[PDB]
């Protein structure tokens, strides 16, 4: 649904702690800016993508204290108030599988200098003007929106999408669903204990799967891996000489006067600036892949969660009954329920 | 008497749905709503 | 329904007359393309390390040996300025394509049809949409049925009448608190529970939450009044 | 006759088969014929 927002100060990436370099970078003009506008456009869009997907209800629905859903046991996908964030059991599984890098949440020298200066790529990034910004909606706010969508679904069916949430008994909602797939509503009520036991058993396999296999969230970890690999490639490119007497901007100024240094420094500006244009192009192209995925996730939120979908194989293999959204790091997970 | 305030954003109005194992709400009337959508 | 549609179209005119930012999605496309053409013009001012930004002020001052060193700086930076512009425009053209393919899909599915897709043509149940042109865009006026004045009812999954469980054909069972009705599942219009409103399946033991009521048979009084026709012909024929 | 609808004669449909379609009104009037006929039988006696 989103990717890490990055702000890069190209004046500090290119001309790190030099006024001599900075006065040469002004001869390229708008190049330093146009990159900040491009990365700000990407960063602003990550909050948009997250709101298009999760902010699909303007009321925060909540579940009754009595849990009589006709035998269906949602306790693994509903909130858990015992926790410091109101995520469900399956959401806390999802948050353990994806290992985020630099969520933006404050740095204070004691967590980067000394011991934590050495075994650190995020430090080498931040010291070169590369910064990762926080999302507007916290992982608690995404879990509240997800809780509202799920509490609206189980208590109110599709009706909370099309208007005010109208209550309906859960086995009466599932009867309407069964009619939606062309199975007569008496087939639910004559089998309701079986259908409930099958749903409860099928949710058990979601917990067991997410506890057992490492690679389940591969689509989301591969987004975190791509953005981290790009920030690491952008740091390693400060080591390139581009034909200068050194990669280090200060070792030129330690050795050469203003006539000879400008020939070496313009090589480093030329290669560094080409390194940022390559990064910002690749990030603008990746932001369109994430947008296309967020617009799909917003469409599955609207059509699978807020509704019931007659579209074939749009919400898993089978005839669609309903879906439950679950938050994940930079993503959404749908638990699609299907009559097969 | 104006100033810049900073605050934790509200996600929406909080609402318990009146759920019970034998209760349903049915609309006795409707609104016909016309809404604009704009696309490039 | 007509007065509500006419009143709802009145709010479209009033909204578009009143608020400045309504077409923000379309003005932001015109703003991006104008900002890009202006950035591409301002980049002619950049020296790129040459003795001047102005291509003629080099040739006003330098011979063919020295000028080629200055001019190749300006070619290098200018050509990089166009590759940056054309890359950013190729990337923006894919955002506009993706939006135009959505607008073509909303034209097909909301204007040329009626859409069962939830929230694809505004919040509510889709009735129809009207397309309107705008500068570099399309505006859809999506018309939707939104349910408005709900009342709480007691409800049941089935009725027991004759050792048999009855379910609604189309609709749901509701109680006003004393009587039971079928109604349609989108608008409260209550109807007497008849054998035409309902279908039977199985005995009354298997359904969780089923309740007792009496299911009217539309054929029963139509034959009971035929029994009082039969019995009065028998009564009269006692007399001769 | 409640599960089904009629259309046309039996010559036009490829692959159609013979069966007997129950009429839910028929025994509901046949039991009304045995009600009618027993009222006639009893009224022979006076
Ligand atoms: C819906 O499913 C829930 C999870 O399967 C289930 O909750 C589980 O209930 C059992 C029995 O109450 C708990 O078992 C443990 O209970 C205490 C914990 O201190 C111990 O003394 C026991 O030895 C045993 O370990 C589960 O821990 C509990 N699981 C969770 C995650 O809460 C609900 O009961 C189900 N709902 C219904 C209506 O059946
Ligand atoms: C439709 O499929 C259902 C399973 O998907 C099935 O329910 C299953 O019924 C069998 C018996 O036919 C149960 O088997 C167990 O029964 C008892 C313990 O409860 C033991 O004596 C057996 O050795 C065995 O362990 C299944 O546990 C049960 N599964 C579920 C999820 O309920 C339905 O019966 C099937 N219905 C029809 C009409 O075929
Ligand atoms: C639930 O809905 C019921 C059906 O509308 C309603 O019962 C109906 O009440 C009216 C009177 O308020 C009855 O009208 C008849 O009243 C007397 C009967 O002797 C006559 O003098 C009148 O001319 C008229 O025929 C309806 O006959 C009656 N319907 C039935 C089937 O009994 C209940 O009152 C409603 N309950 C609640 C709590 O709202
Ligand atoms: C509904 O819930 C009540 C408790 O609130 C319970 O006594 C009753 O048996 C339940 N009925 C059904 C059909 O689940
Ligand atoms: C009864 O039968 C006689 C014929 O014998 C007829 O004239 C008369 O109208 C009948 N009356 C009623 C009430 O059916
Ligand atoms: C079906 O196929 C068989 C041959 O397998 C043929 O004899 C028969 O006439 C066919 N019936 C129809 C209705 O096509
Ligand atoms: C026949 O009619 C007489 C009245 O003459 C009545 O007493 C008796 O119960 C009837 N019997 C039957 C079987 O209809």
């Amino acid at each position: 649904v989103s990717m890490t927002k990055t702000s890069v100060d190209c004046t500090m990436y290119i001309c790190g702690d030099s006024t001599e370099c900075s006065n040469l970078l002004l001869q390229y003009g708008s190049f330093c800016t146009q990159l900040n506008r491009a990365l700000t456009g990407i960063a602003v869009e990550q909050d948009k993508n997250t709101q298009e997907v999760f902010a699909q209800v303007k009321q925060i629905y909540k579940t009754p204290p009595i849990k009589d859903f006709g035998g269906f046991n949602f306790s693994q996908i509903l909130p858990d108030p015992s926790k410091p964030s109101k995520r469900s059991f399956i959401e806390d599984l999802l948050f353990n599988k994806v290992t985020l890098a630099d969520a933006g949440f404050i740095k204070q020298y004691g967590d980067c200098l000394g011991d934590i200066a050495a075994r650190d790529l995020i430090c080498a990034q931040k010291f070169n003007g590369l910064t990762v910004l926080p999302p507007l909606l916290t992982d608690e706010m995404i879990a509240q929106y997800t809780s509202a969508l799920l509490a609206g679904t189980i208590t109110s069916g599709w009706t909370f999408g099309a208007g005010a949430a109208l209550q309906i008994p859960f086995a009466m909602q599932m009867a309407y669903r069964f009619n939606g797939i062309g199975v007569t509503q008496n087939v639910l009520y004559e089998n309701q204990k079986l259908i409930a036991n099958q749903f409860n058993s099928a949710i058990g396999k979601i917990q067991d799967s997410l506890s057992s296999t490492a690679s389940a969230l591969g689509k989301l970890q591969d987004v975190v891996n791509q953005n981290a690999q790009a920030l690491n490639t952008l740091v390693k490119q400060l080591s390139s000489n581009f034909g200068a007497i050194s990669s280090v901007l200060n070792d030129i100024l330690s050795r050469l006067d203003k006539v000879e240094a400008e020939v070496q420094i313009d090589r480093l500006i030329t290669g560094r600036l080409q390194s940022l244009q390559t990064y910002v192009t690749q990030q603008l192209i990746r932001a369109a892949e994430i947008r296309a995925s967020a617009n799909l996730a917003a469409t599955k939120m609207s059509e699978c969660v807020l509704g019931q979908s007659k579209r074939v194989d749009f919400c898993g293999k089978g005839y669609h009954l309903m879906s439950f959204p679950q938050s994940a790091p930079h993503g959404v997970v749908f638990l699609h329920v299907t009559y097969v | 008497s104006q100033s810049i305030i900073a605050y934790t954003m509200s996600l929406g109005a909080e609402n318990s749905v009146a759920y019970s194992n034998n209760s349903i709400a049915i609309p006795t009337n409707f609104t016909i709503s016309v809404t604009t959508e704009i696309l490039p | 329904i007509a007065n509500q549609f006419n009143s709802a179209i009145g709010k479209i005119q009033d909204s578009l007359s009143s608020t400045a930012s309504a077409l923000g999605k379309l003005q932001d496309v015109v703003n991006q393309n104008a900002q890009a053409l202006n950035t591409l013009v301002k980049q002619l001012s950049s020296n790129f390390g040459a003795i001047s930004s102005v291509l003629n002020d080099i040739l006003s001052r330098l011979d063919k040996v020295e000028a080629e060193v200055q001019i190749d700086r300006l070619i290098t930076g200018r050509l990089q300025s166009l590759q940056t512009y054309v890359t950013q425009q190729l990337i923006r053209a894919a955002e506009i394509r993706a939006s135009a393919n959505l607008a073509a899909t909303k034209m097909s599915e909301c204007v040329l049809g009626q859409s069962k897709r939830v929230d694809f043509c505004g919040k509510g149940y889709h009735l129809m949409s009207f397309p309107q042109s705008a500068p570099h865009g399309v505006v859809f006026l999506h018309v939707t049925y939104v349910p408005a004045q709900e009342k709480n009812f007691t409800t049941a999954p089935a009725i027991c009448h004759d050792g048999k469980a009855h379910f609604p054909r189309e609709g749901v069972f509701v109680s006003n608190g004393t009587h039971w009705f079928v109604t349609q599942r989108n608008f409260y219009e209550p109807q007497i529970i008849t054998t035409d409103n309902t279908f039977v399946s199985g005995n009354c033991d298997v359904v969780i939450g089923i309740v007792n009521n009496t299911v009217y048979d539309p054929l029963q009084p139509e034959l009971d009044s035929f029994k009082e026709e039969l019995d009065k012909y028998f009564k009269n024929h006692t007399s001769p």
